[PDB]
DNA sequence: ACTTACATGCACAGGATGTATATATCTGACACGTGCCTGGAGACTAGGGAGTAATCCCCTTGGCGGTTAAAACGCGGGGGACAGCGCGTACGTGCGTTTAAGCGGTGCTAGAGCTGTCTACGACCAATTGAGCGGCCTCGGCACCGGGATTCTCCAGGGCGGCCAG
DNA sequence: ACTGGCCGCCCTGGAGAATCCCGGTGCCGAGGCCGCTCAATTGGTCGTAGACAGCTCTAGCACCGCTTAAACGCACGTACGCGCTGTCCCCCGCGTTTTAACCGCCAAGGGGATTACTCCCTAGTCTCCAGGCACGTGTCAGATATATACATCCTGTGCATGTAAG
């Protein structure tokens, strides 16, 4: 029950903190979030779920792959 | 008329020494009968070649034991040699 | 008079085995100890299977040994399984074995 | 008639082998492997039959054949 | 309705047939198969009843063991479904390809 | 000290199929082991064949049947031809 | 006149006949048995010597070596089956690299 | 410096040894292995030179063949690297499991 | 007592190469030493059994050949 | 701030099903009777294979020494093993339908089994010698070692095309 | 917007390093000769088991009728199998360094292949019973059926973190 902002804010924070062509993958973001925040045991599921919903909104844009297994970037 | 000899009666005798209150089905006795004949042919065949190989014309206890050592795995062989030696010794004492 | 079987303390026929060797085209001569030693080894393996088969029969609340028991006895015995690795027992069936990864 | 050895018969054998899931292509392959197996054994069996100058294949012929191929069978004599 | 799950009945069958010892192939269809194959060796062959049984006993025993090996091959490839490629590998190591 | 072998016979045969080709002793050994092997293989089966049918004579029939059992496919067909041939030619001189 | 020549064979009919008598196979040996056997032995010997000779020539050699025997046999479908459980000393193996291991 | 690529030199080795027939195990070390193992059956055993050589031929032929079968098991599992699991599967179907 | 390690990794690699093997796990090498050991134990055992039968103290080549044959591994080029 | 929804885990209700339980009964496979035929003794002979001590001497073990091929250790970075996710879909479970297996009785005989013939083929001892084995020279196919020449792998150094980053 | 930079991709020559191939040359094992044994061959004796004709009858195909049980066809829904992707480190390739296998060498003696002398085991034969077979009859371990107590599988409900809607 530790403090932590939403997953949308964390992922966006993790992607933008990482200067990179292919934005970021799911694995990259997960290890960033784990060390830069107090996150629970279900980080991975919530990260997985958040990318799923941000892609469909068009908040997150896709780079390589298709779906939660890939590399992605933020839209402008 | 027809006469077919067998190991049936001897296999049954052995069964009673090991499990006096247990019986055996016909098909099982056939299997047991095939197994004894099998082992007989196997061991004797190897002993036969052993005699040939070493240019001897007699199959003695020595060849049979060596044939046993070659064909039976691990502990099986050891006890088989023990039993073999036991029987031959007692038979020689008479 | 004493039966040659009894002299060696055997249930198996030293007499029959001795003859089978002579008429079996194995050698010109058969030593006196040869049939006794072989008969002894044959009786042991028979007894060995029977003790295990007996147990197998007992383990299913049965007093009569059937092919299935002979199978269970041999395949559950390390030394017998190797000795009979190329033999197939009719109506013997197969030993119960389900691989771990298929279990729920 | 080789199509006679059917799926439900094949699938029981697989179950006894411990198989849990079976590809549909397995069934024809099994019919083929079995034919081959039978061809080899029956071939040797008949070869024994002809040597004895017989027109009837006896059980011993089949037993001797199986033994020749290292697949000895108990419970038929031999 | 009651419908279980795929594999449940499957596993039940495995446990079942591994416990029993009856022949799993239909006697008569198989007996016809034997004679047909036999046709290619000698014309008008006769068969002892026991000869056909000895063949069926040997045939099922061969296939059953083969499925055991086929299973290990499938599992080795991280699968639970035996496939043609599984039978081929098992038989190849064993010998007598095709 | 004298040990016999198929050494001399294998060479005569080699010279019939390929007259300008020789064979190393190690290769000859392998060939000698092979012929001796085949001899033992065929004879054991013929022995068993004679036994199964309660006969005490090894005839050309046991040898032939043995070949049909031991040798694969076309090899047997040509082997049986030669065996037949040999026996005929021998029995006519 | 040698017995070998009467059957038109290279292999020793006489030696095979003797080996049969002193080999513990049967009480008696037929007259045609050694002849039939020697012919079969000769044929198989010829068959391999034929394939081997071709094999040595293909590697530009006139003298046969173990390697040529191994190549000759394993490339001949029928001989390979016949010698499926034999190992030829200093024979090596046939070049066979599995497709997926190759680069592209 | 010149360094090729992983696997390139390996294929070159593969082709090389499949072309030759010489023994691949050190002669003397193998011989010592034989006598030590022989100790556990009979003490002060003597060996013919030709006997030890016959053993090395058989031994290397056995292993070489095992690796071919092993390799097929690996590839089956969609790998190109043989692993202990691969050898165990090969030998299991082969017999002599224990 | 540690001479089983004399069948070195390089030596094990070449054999695998002849077997057509391209990549080898490090765990292969010890397991390989073990299989070979078992193999030798089985063969030597039968070989010595032949030696004792002939009432000899020395193992001859034929003993090994017969031993291998007994185990369904016939060998050509040493006799028989 | 509260309520709703996934998506996960997990307890546990649940009847619904399949397992194994006990007791009553029936069916027929097996273990034990009897006469009856054939091998297993029992006793003894003679021929010779196998046990014996003792003979060469072949071949294993043993030691040494220098050369150096080969095993060992370390060291990077790449190509692989492996975990995860999304997708298509073959495989399973289940019920309703269809086919032929399985079971029974019975006729009719091809063929396996057995007996009894006696002709012919194979062990048997003996005698003669030439086929085939154990040394003994050469010499040429082949192993050994030198210099070109062909093939293959690769990593830079471009030029084409993708898209933040600004 | 637009630019600018970095980062991809495909191929495209040459430098680096193996492999095939040509060449001359040292040489040890293959091929042939030819001595001398002992195994093969011709010649005839027997003695039997295999060839062969005749028989009885166990057993195989073969047809028919019959229920049901096993196959089979069909259709849903799931979870398993293949593909793609991304990361970590295990395996590779390489150069130095250190081990010791390898070779060529000489030297001592276990024990292997072979010798005669001869004892002691084994095959061969006639001769009586009895052990082991085929042959039967009756108890009973096993199979079955219905009742039912126990064990297994599977949904459906509640519930910490989350994320939206108000």
């Amino acid at each position: 029950s530790a403090s932590h902002p939403t997953y949308s804010e964390m992922i966006a924070a993790a992607i933008r903190a990482e200067k990179s062509r292919g934005g970021s993958s799911r694995q990259s973001i997960q290890k960033y979030i784990k060390s830069h925040y107090k996150v629970g045991h279900n980080a991975d599921l919530q990260i997985k779920l958040s990318i799923r919903r941000l892609l469909a909104a068009g908040v997150l844009k896709q780079t390589k792959g298709v779906g939660a297994s890939g590399s992605f970037r933020l839209a402008k | 008329r027809k006469r077919k000899e067998s190991y049936a009666i001897y296999i049954y005798k052995v069964l009673k020494q090991v499990h006096p209150d247990t019986g055996i089905s016909s098909k099982a006795m056939s299997i047991m009968n095939s197994f004894v004949n099998d082992i007989f042919e196997r061991i004797a065949a190897e002993a036969s070649r052993l005699a040939h190989y070493n240019k001897r014309s007699t199959i003695t206890s020595r060849e049979i034991q060596t044939a046993v050592r070659l064909l039976l795995p691990g502990e099986l062989a050891k006890h088989a040699v023990s039993e073999g030696t036991k029987a031959v010794t007692k038979y020689t004492s008479s | 008079a004493k039966s040659r079987s009894n002299r060696a303390g055997l249930q198996f026929p030293v007499g029959r085995i001795h003859r089978l060797l002579r008429k079996g085209n194995y050698a010109e001569r058969v030593g006196a100890g040869a049939p006794v030693y072989l008969a002894a080894v044959m009786e042991y393996l028979a007894a060995e299977v029977l003790e295990l088969a007996g147990n197998a029969a007992r383990d299913n609340k049965k007093t009569r040994i059937i092919p299935r028991h002979l199978q269970l006895a041999i395949r559950n015995d390390e030394e017998l399984n190797k000795l009979l690795s190329g033999v197939t027992i009719a109506q013997g069936g197969v030993l119960p074995n389900i691989q771990a990864v298929l279990l729920p | 008639n080789i199509q006679g050895i059917t799926k439900p018969a094949i699938r029981r054998l697989a179950r006894r082998g411990g198989v849990k899931r079976i590809s549909g292509l397995i069934y024809e392959e099994t019919r083929g492997v079995l034919k081959v197996f039978l061809e080899n054994v029956i071939r040797d069996a008949v070869t024994y039959t002809e040597h004895a100058k017989r027109k009837t294949v006896t059980a011993m012929d089949v037993v001797y054949a199986l033994k020749r191929q290292g697949r000895t069978l108990y419970g038929f004599g031999g | 309705p009651h419908r279980y799950r795929p594999g449940t009945v499957a596993l039940r069958e495995i446990r079942r047939y591994q416990k029993s010892t009856e022949l799993l192939i239909r006697k008569l269809p198989f007996q016809r198969l034997v004679r047909e194959i036999a046709q290619d060796f000698k014309t008008d062959l006769r068969f002892q009843s026991s000869a056909v049984m000895a063949l069926q006993e040997a045939s099922e025993a061969y296939l059953v063991g083969l499925f055991e090996d086929t299973n290990l091959c499938a599992i080795h490839a991280k699968r639970v479904t035996i496939m043609p490629k599984d039978i081929q590998l098992a038989r190849r190591i064993r010998g007598e390809r095709a």
